[PDB]
RNA sequence: AAGAAAAUGUUUU
RNA sequence: GGUGAAAUUCUUGGAUUUAUUGAAGACUAACUACUGCGAAAGCAUUUGCCAAGGACGUUUUCAUUAAUCAAGAACGAAAGUUAGGGGAUCGAAGAUGAUCAGAUACCGUCGUAGUCUUAACCAUAAACUAUGCCGACUAGGGAUCGGGUGGUGUUUUUUUAAUGACCCACUCGGCACCUUACGAGAAAUCAAAGUCUUUGGGUUCUGGGGGGAGUAUGGUCGCAAGGCUGAAACUUAAAGGAAUUG
């Protein structure tokens, strides 16, 4: 009874990415990020932003004819983080908001079930 | 300074001797 | 001195432990001697359990939850208060609160 | 630009670098079963009606 | 009796051409020059013809080979990789 | 494994080693197992197939070359394929396929 | 100032044969015009729905499944069994400390042609009665129970067809014979075939997919 | 001679006469004497064997690939060298390929190519170590041995010839679009010194 | 969740 | 994208994001522990092969074969060296952006060598438990790993039972840990750093105030970087350890 697609919220530092696909992800819909929603060069990561940034998602979702999304939360992953940024819960409640339905939220990100070298040196970011 | 650094000062210090010897006959 | 009595790590009968990467500053630390904290937050709290569960489409979803391992060096788990400071009696307690 | 208050339930307590801000769980006065957490700057009490220019950011604590 | 501390095979080259250029000189011509195990008759009889072509002394048979050894670190790793893509081919 | 087996069939059994042997064996009726090399070229592997279909004599392949059955059977040489004529006190013949 | 979603057009992806319900959902996807067919645009996606949502029950929130468009038919996309994965969330959940995880992976063929790798984990746990607290196993239980597990899994497939396997996947049918074979080796608590991986599928045969 | 390879002389029987057709191709590394060449579409994924490039998995390692299809082998043909297929196009049939340069190459899925490496690898690591040893080699070869330096001629035989003291004069890098006769030096470098960086630009 | 800059101080008592 | 904030940088020849495949090389997360194995350096995907090893069990065997060890050897992280292979990632040098008073430092973007491997070198580390090895004795306690023994044990199905896992009690060996110290120590602390002025179980190695100095010189090893061995003249009243109050 309702047409599904995907969140793909992909919440780093630095930026938010919520791009709202078909089922099948080939087919995109309304990507925006919180750099495209503020102009400051360091506020691109905050959750105003991030929620900005959903709700414009949800808008063109919403007049496209997407009903619902099922969410696939992810921070950046590889060898980096592996925690989501702080945007990520921002645009999720911001999804569910904006009148979309929600379903079946998934971590996506991505961990190495072993990892290349990570940046930094053996003595890390010196600060 | 650092013994680590003090270290390497002397091992310059020790293949400029060498070198200066060798150039010397 | 000696600070600490076994060591400022986990590591007796083995000689080398593997180096694991600091999560807030990537410097390689034995995994034996990070300090490791496990966080199992919901994946969304948000204050907005009530906000997902009302927008989703199923009944009695059981939002999942978000499994992290996290490695800190010292310094880092120092500085961001991960571990304190302890007197020197206190040092002594392996006890989690 | 939307307009919609509501009223201090709650009294967190003050943060902000010098302790200027207030932190109060608030209750939608439309839809009473709602509660957010927001920054006030002036003197809050319990009982007192904000106004909320934006009604969905739950704030956070003011380093 | 040794007859030589360190030249090796590159003695008959005497003081010429430089250290470093005789002692890889001599690297790869012990490598060409040794006697390598056949694949077919099992004898340590395989020895190089001109450079790329290894012959048994027994059974006559030649294979193609590196220039200087009788496979190469490239020649193992294309077996391999040959072998691996067959396998998943096949099945 | 095959070499406890083979080596307790040379130090009690009865064996030949050698395709002129094996041959002979094969014709005689006589050979109870036939183990061929790896490295045995394939036509006589072949001929030795024809030989063992036509004794009905079962055939084993060994997993190594002439210098591993060789090594297996005791003995400083290369073996190209080895002929049990009398198993012993062994059960190689029994513990096949 | 392109506006591209008005030359768009929804098809139904009428996914499964055989799962509970051929409905997973819509797609969308360019309109089919001279020198570009939405049948070539489509035709490789795979769409990746919930088993829940796919069978209708929630105790199958994990084990997502991966159906691959493989033929149109007016407006209706038929996809094929692509793959199976647990949802990360469960596995997180599965994998803890003071216990032994054991990972089998076998690559075997199915009946017909298809050439599949499929991972089974198992996790220890402690008796009732258990007073020690970590209930580990001996890695000899654990070589002993990857070659029953392995063992298992090899005999499942090879008698099965993709859909065949397809539908004992569902009934977690190996998960029991597992939990019945290695009882006698280890506890194993949480049995689970955690992933089902397609690596290599036969001549596109229209009419072995046409099982709907 | 002069070349580095071995070569592999091949006998097919010749489908339409009773006779036999002699080949030679390049000897691939692990290509024995007696061994069965397999040649077409239909043949095995085994080392020596002559497939079309489109019936190759991908990350096949081929040789003495051809540019196109029916050329008999163009690319891939020194010792030690081989080709790499990294993709296919079945619609517009065409295969993407790693040639020995590190060059991408688009070819026709119907050129062939022969599976393994080159005979003959690691023939360049060897120091020549003797003019005699490079008399030699060049004797089979060409009259491209030895060569005189440009400085050390006269105005009239070269660019760089003259002046009192051996050097150049003028930049050695030489345009594109100089002439035979001006075409002396480094022919349209696009930099020049010790390489200092990565290569394989994207 | 985290938070930029900060060098120096003569000798003896 | 990146940052504390930026900028270098890439981007309508569509970057970032998505989806689909594919390749390369490295790596072996989670499970992973005051857990295991090894002489140490070290060692973490599956399976096969090949040899090896400790502990336990033994009413098996030999019978002092033993302990520690100059000389002499084998192995010996990382980095580095030589020649191939490979070169995904990170990344001495270098290029740059920024900060700065300067900043070819920290921070950012690239990036050669290296990182991986093969065949040879090198032989050093805060190579640490800063604690030689072998042996005996001297507090209490609970865990844990491997083996063994016993139980009216529980569970698991096979059909009686029995292996497996678990529970209880003991025991041998091991990684450790908690308290107390008869005891030791300058103390921190230590079940060994105890059984030492009430001084002796056996044995190897090392030190004799701080510099000069691991320097010079000679020898030896190494392709080299360097390793090992190794002074003195002269200079100096402290250097240093542990703890106490500020
Ligand atoms: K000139
Ligand atoms: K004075
Ligand atoms: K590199
Ligand atoms: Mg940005
Ligand atoms: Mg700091
Ligand atoms: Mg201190
Ligand atoms: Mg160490
Ligand atoms: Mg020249
Ligand atoms: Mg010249
Ligand atoms: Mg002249
Ligand atoms: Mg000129
Ligand atoms: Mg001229
Ligand atoms: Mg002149
Ligand atoms: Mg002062
Ligand atoms: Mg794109
Ligand atoms: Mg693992
Ligand atoms: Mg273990
Ligand atoms: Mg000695
Ligand atoms: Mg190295
Ligand atoms: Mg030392
Ligand atoms: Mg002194
Ligand atoms: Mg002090
Ligand atoms: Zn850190
Ligand atoms: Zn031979």
């Amino acid at each position: 009874s309702q047409v599904f697609g995907v969140a793909r919220i992909y919440a780093s530092f630095n930026d938010t990415f919520v791009h709202v696909t078909d089922l099948s992800g080939k087919e995109t819909i309304a990507r925006v990020t919180g750099g495209m929603k503020v102009k400051a060069d360091r506020d691109e990561s905050s959750p105003y932003a991030a929620m900005l940034a959903a709700q414009d998602v949800a808008a063109k979702c919403k007049e496209v004819g997407i009903t619902a999304v099922h969410v696939k939360i992810r921070a950046t992953g590889g060898t980096r983080t592996k925690t989501p940024g702080p945007g990520g819960q921002a645009a999720l409640r911001a999804l569910a908001r904006s009148g979309l339905r929600i379903g079946r939220i998934e971590d996506v990100t991505p961990v190495p079930s072993d990892s290349t070298r990570k940046k930094g040196g053996r003595r890390g970011r010196r600060l | 300074m650092r013994a680590k650094w003090r270290k390497k000062r002397t091992r310059r210090l020790k293949r400029k001797r060498r070198k200066v010897r060798a150039r010397s006959k | 001195p000696k600070k600490r009595a076994s060591n400022g790590r986990n590591k007796k009968g083995r000689g080398h432990v593997k180096p694991v990467r600091c999560v807030n500053c990537s410097k390689s630390i034995p995994k034996d001697k990070a300090i490791k904290r496990m966080a199992i937050r919901n994946i969304v709290e948000a204050a907005a359990v009530r906000d997902l569960s009302e927008a989703s489409v199923y009944p009695e979803y059981a939002l999942p939850k978000t499994y992290n391992k996290l490695h800190y060096c010292v310094s880092c788990a120092i500085h961001a208060r991960i571990v304190r400071v302890r007197s020197r009696e206190d040092r002594k307690n392996r006890a989690p609160p | 630009t939307p307009v919609t208050l509501a009223k201090v339930i709650k009294v967190l307590g003050r943060t902000g670098s010098r302790g200027g801000v207030t932190q109060v769980r608030v209750e939608f006065l439309e839809d009473t079963s709602r509660t957010i957490v927001r920054n006030v700057k002036g003197p809050v009490r319990e009982n007192d009606i904000l106004v909320l220019m934006e009604s969905e950011r739950e704030a956070r604590r003011l380093r | 009796a040794k007859r030589t501390k360190k030249v090796g095979i590159t003695g008959k080259y005497g003081v010429r051409y430089g250290s470093s250029l005789r002692r890889q000189v001599k690297k790869l011509e012990i490598q060409q020059h040794a006697r390598y195990d056949c694949s077919f008759c099992g004898k340590k009889t395989v020895k190089r013809g001109a450079a790329g072509i290894w012959t048994c002394s027994c059974c006559k048979k030649t294979v193609a080979g590196g220039a200087y050894t009788v496979s190469t670190a490239a020649a193992a790793t294309v077996r391999s990789t040959i072998r691996r893509l067959r396998e998943m081919v096949e099945a | 494994s095959i070499n406890q087996k083979l080596a307790l069939v040379i130090k009690s059994g009865k064996y030949t080693l050698g395709y002129k042997s094996t041959v002979k064996s094969l014709r005689q009726g006589k050979s109870k197992l036939i183990i061929i090399a790896a490295n045995t070229p394939v036509l006589r592997k072949s001929e030795l197939e024809y030989y063992a279909m036509l004794s009905k004599t079962k055939v084993y392949y060994f997993q190594g070359g002439n210098n591993e059955l060789g090594t297996a059977v005791g003995k400083l040489f290369r073996v190209g394929v080895v002929s049990i004529l009398e198993a012993g006190d062994s059960d190689i013949l029994t513990t096949l396929a | 100032v392109v506006d591209p979603f008005t030359r768009k057009e929804w098809f139904d992806i009428k996914a499964p044969s055989t799962f509970e319900n051929r409905n997973v959902g819509k797609t969308l996807v360019n309109k089919s015009t001279g020198l570009k067919s939405a049948s070539d645009a489509l035709k490789g996606r795979v769409v990746e729905v919930c088993l829940a949502d796919l069978q209708g029950s929630e105790d199958h929130s994990f084990r997502k499944i991966k159906l691959r468009v493989d033929e149109v038919q007016g407006k209706n996309l038929l996809t094929n069994f692509h793959g199976m994965d647990f949802t990360t969330d469960k596995l997180r959940s599965m994998v803890r400390k003071w216990q032994t995880l054991i990972e089998a992976n076998v690559t075997v063929k199915t009946s017909d042609d298809y050439v599949l790798r499929i991972f089974a984990i198992a996790f220890t746990r402690k008796q009732a009665n258990q007073v020690k607290r970590h209930s580990y196993a001996q890695s000899s239980h654990i070589r002993a129970i990857r070659k029953v597990i392995s063992e298992i899994l090899t005999k499942e497939v090879q008698g099965s067809t993709l859909a065949q396997l397809t539908s004992k996947l569902i009934p977690e049918v190996i998960n029991k014979e597992i939990e019945n074979a290695t009882k006698d080796i280890f506890p194993l608590q949480n049995i689970h075939v955690r992933k089902v991986k397609l690596l290599k599928q036969p001549k596109f045969d229209v009419g072995a997919l046409m099982a709907l | 001679s002069g070349r580095g390879a071995p070569l592999a002389k091949v006998v097919f029987r010749d489908p339409y006469k009773y006779r036999l057709r002699e080949e030679i191709f390049i000897a691939n590394e692990g290509v024995h004497t007696g061994q069965f060449i397999y040649a077409g579409k239909k043949a095995s994924l085994n080392v020596g064997n002559v497939l079309p490039l489109g019936s190759v998995p991908e990350g096949t390692i081929v040789s003495n690939v051809e540019e196109k299809p029916g050329d008999r082998g163009a690319l891939a043909r020194a010792s030690g060298n081989y080709v790499i297929i990294i993709g296919h196009n079945p619609d517009e049939n065409k295969t993407r390929v790693r040639l020995p340069s590190g060059a991408k190459k688009v070819i026709s899925s119907d050129a062939r190519g022969v599976i393994g490496v080159i005979a003959g690898g690691g023939r360049v690591d060897k120091p020549l170590l003797k003019a005699g040893r490079a008399f030699h080699k060049y004797r089979l070869k060409r009259n491209s041995w030895p060569k005189t330096r440009g400085v050390a001629m006269n105005p009239v035989d070269h660019p760089h010839g003259g002046g009192n003291h051996q050097h150049i004069g003028k930049a050695s890098t030489i345009s594109r679009g100089a002439v035979s006769g001006q075409k002396a030096g480094l022919i349209a470098a696009r930099r020049t010194g010790l390489l200092r960086g990565s290569q394989k630009t994207q």
